[PDB]
């Protein structure tokens, strides 16, 4: 596993000793090479995980997430260099350093064998994101956003830490293999109920669960483009992955402790999809769409079935790619017109045809068109939910409708109609932007040919 | 025939020969509690290191 970690660490002195006009080229090339190397973790076993050492291990759940992280770094670098051109050399290197440190923390987080190490890296991911949002965000709200991003996370994660150390006092270990092999049922007691809540609520906040989600619209809207890309594509999944690891010690308590969270997820999925229908800010719409998809992921993890776990893994990967692409698409128009109001710039298909094609494909994957992996995950989760209770289809189907209704709505508002007359500074699409869209969209489509590679351990 | 003792003589520490047996436990002491046993053996390195949470040393 060090064959991934050490090159990522070497990215830091490489960017700090590069020429002033070579930082982007070097960082992009070497992050792409690191992604190519990380692509070898996809060879998984079935029976058990790849246990490299006492500290790091790779699973069929971890490997797609690691590949997505390593692939997302070069895309973030490509998307950042446009609006950071006027920046000084030192601050550009500091921005790249924040991105590299975030990738390093995420890579170590997804492969830690022991739950305290996972928790420490899980919290360590906070600091670079906070610095990125509050230093390179554009508006005055970013500061408030940063605070919301911070104290929502910590207020959830501080109890988890306590629970974790408590567990190691009674079990004797926090190694995940030992935890899984020596797992014992949780009795029906108040102490067990509160330990369950302490083990779950941090990942709930990270998802975010409906009702604990107010930090996400602020943080994703106010962040720079690379911040939004990493926040939506990878950071949210830190919750899901965490849940998939920690529910192994929460049975059979989850059989009834999950009812309020399931109700919140289903109803708030309806609520956030409906919120997307009346949204004036284009980034806010994408953020709320992420909330709805993550609610579906929460339902999948809470019902604890192999089909639901497979669907949750697939949906996590697919949503990461799609939401990153949508954020980049919105940022292109924002850099055109310096406003996030969705109705300001209209009829853009007339002026930017290829970018309109990119918009269309992103909207199609957002509404889960078959046979995309978005629908693969969604359908697996819906089938598992139907087995859990047949009435769930009523909500699930409703969500589907609303999702399409807002997706095309976005597409119709920004691409169709007539162009705004007074906006006359809409330049042709750069090769950088088109390449970024392609590098988002093509892996997503290729994953359809080999879906099992993202279906997780339960496959 | 009584000679007055010189200066410094009555303050001497002297010896006494007695048939009285020397008392064994004049303080009436109880039996002293047994001490903690001892430390013994050779010092081996700690098994699997410190065994702190994730540290392998
Ligand atoms: C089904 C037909 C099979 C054909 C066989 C060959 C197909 C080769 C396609 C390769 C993948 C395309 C690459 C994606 C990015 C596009 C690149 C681009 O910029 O184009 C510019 C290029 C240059 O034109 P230009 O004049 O310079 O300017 C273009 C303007 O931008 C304006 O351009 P535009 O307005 O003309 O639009 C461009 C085009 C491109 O934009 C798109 O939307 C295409 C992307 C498809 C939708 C993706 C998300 C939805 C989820 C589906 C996931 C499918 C993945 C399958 C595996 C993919 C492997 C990579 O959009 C459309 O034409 C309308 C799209 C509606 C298609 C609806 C598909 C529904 C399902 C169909 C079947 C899927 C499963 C097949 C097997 C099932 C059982 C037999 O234009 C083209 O060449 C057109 C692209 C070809 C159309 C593809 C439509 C169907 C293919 C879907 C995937 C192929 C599956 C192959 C398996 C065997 C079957
Ligand atoms: C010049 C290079 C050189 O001569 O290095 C020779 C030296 C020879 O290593 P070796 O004993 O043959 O290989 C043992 C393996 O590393 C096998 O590893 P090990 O079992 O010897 O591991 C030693 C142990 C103890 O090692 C440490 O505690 C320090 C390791 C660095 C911690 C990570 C942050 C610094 C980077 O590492 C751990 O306990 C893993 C926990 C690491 C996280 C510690 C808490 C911070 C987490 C992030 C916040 O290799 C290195 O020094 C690698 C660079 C350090
Ligand atoms: C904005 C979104 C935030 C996230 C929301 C998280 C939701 C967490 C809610 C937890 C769900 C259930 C918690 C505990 C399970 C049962 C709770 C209780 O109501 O059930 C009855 C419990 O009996 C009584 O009702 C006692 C509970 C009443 C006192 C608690 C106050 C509840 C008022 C609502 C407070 C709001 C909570 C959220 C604050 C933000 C069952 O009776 P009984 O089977 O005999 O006892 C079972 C427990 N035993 C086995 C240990 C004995
Ligand atoms: C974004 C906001 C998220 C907020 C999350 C807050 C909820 C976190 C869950 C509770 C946190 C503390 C729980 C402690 C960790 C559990 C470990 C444990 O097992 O200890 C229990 C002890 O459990 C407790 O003492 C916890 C009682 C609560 C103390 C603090 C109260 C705070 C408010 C309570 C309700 C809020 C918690 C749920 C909120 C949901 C999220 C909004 C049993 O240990 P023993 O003493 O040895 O007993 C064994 C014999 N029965």
């Amino acid at each position: 596993m060090l064959k991934i970690i050490i090159p990522t660490t070497m990215l830091l002195p490489m960017t700090w000793m590069s020429k002033h006009n070579m930082i982007w080229i070097n960082a992009t090339v070497h992050s792409l090479l690191i992604s190519l190397i990380s692509l070898s973790l996809l060879n998984q076993l079935g029976e058990n995980s790849l246990n490299f050492s006492l500290t790091f291990f790779s699973d069929s759940l971890s490997a797609p997430l690691l590949v997505l992280t390593t692939w997302l770094l070069p895309l973030m670098l490509m998307a950042s260099q446009s609006h950071l051109s006027k920046e000084t050399t030192t601050r550009k290197k500091l921005y790249i350093t924040m991105l590299i440190l975030l990738q390093l923390f995420l890579i170590m987080t997804f492969t830690a064998t022991e739950l305290i190490l996972f928790y420490i890296l899980f919290e360590a991911t906070l600091v670079p994101t906070l610095i990125i949002i509050t230093r390179w965000g554009n508006q005055t709200e970013r500061l408030n956003a940063g605070l919301y991003f911070l104290f929502y996370t910590l207020a959830g994660s501080l109890p988890l830490l306590v629970a974790l150390v408590y567990i190691q006092n009674t079990t004797g270990s926090l190694n995940f293999l030992i935890i899984h092999y020596w797992s014992h049922p949780l009795s029906n007691s108040w102490s067990n109920i509160f330990m369950w809540l302490a083990c779950i609520m941090a990942f709930m906040v990270k998802m975010p669960l409906y009702g604990l989600h107010l930090w996400l619209p602020k943080a994703h809207v106010e962040a720079p483009i690379a911040g939004s890309m990493v926040l939506a594509a990878v950071l949210l999944k830190l919750g899901g992955y965490g849940m998939m690891r920690i529910t192994t010690i929460l049975n059979p308590l989850t059989n009834y402790m999950a009812y309020p969270f399931l109700m919140l997820s289903m109803w708030g999925m309806i609520m956030t999809s409906s919120i997307c229908l009346r949204q004036t800010d284009l980034k806010s719409l994408i953020a709320y769409s992420s909330v709805s998809h993550m609610a579906l992921v929460i339902v999948a993890i809470m019902i604890q079935t192999p089909w639901s776990f497979m669907g949750a893994t697939a949906l996590m990967i697919a949503h990461g790619l799609t939401s990153s692409m949508l954020f980049c698409l919105a940022n292109t128009n924002y850099e055109r017109v310096h406003s996030r109001t969705m109705i300001l710039a209209r009829g853009l298909q007339t002026l930017l045809p290829l970018m309109a094609t990119w918009w269309l494909v992103a909207s199609l994957t957002n509404l889960a068109l078959p046979p995309s992996i978005n629908l693969i995950g969604e359908l697996f989760i819906i089938t598992a939910s139907f087995s859990w209770s047949n009435i769930t289809i009523i909500l699930m189907g409703m969500n589907m409708m609303i999702t399409a209704l807002y997706s095309l709505y976005m597409l119709i508002t920004t691409q169709r109609g007539k162009y705004t007359h007074h906006i006359n500074n809409i330049k042709p699409s750069f090769t950088r932007e088109n390449a970024l869209m392609a590098l988002h969209i093509l892996p997503l489509l290729l994953l359809t040919l080999n879906p099992k590679m993202i279906l997780g351990p339960l496959y | 025939g009584w000679v007055r003792p010189d200066l410094g003589e009555l303050s001497k520490v002297t010896k006494v020969k007695t048939d009285r047996p020397l008392p064994e436990n004049p303080y009436h002491s109880r039996a002293r509690p047994e001490p903690n046993p001892e430390a013994e053996g050779d010092l081996k390195p700690a098994k699997h290191g410190s065994r702190l949470f994730f540290w392998t040393m």
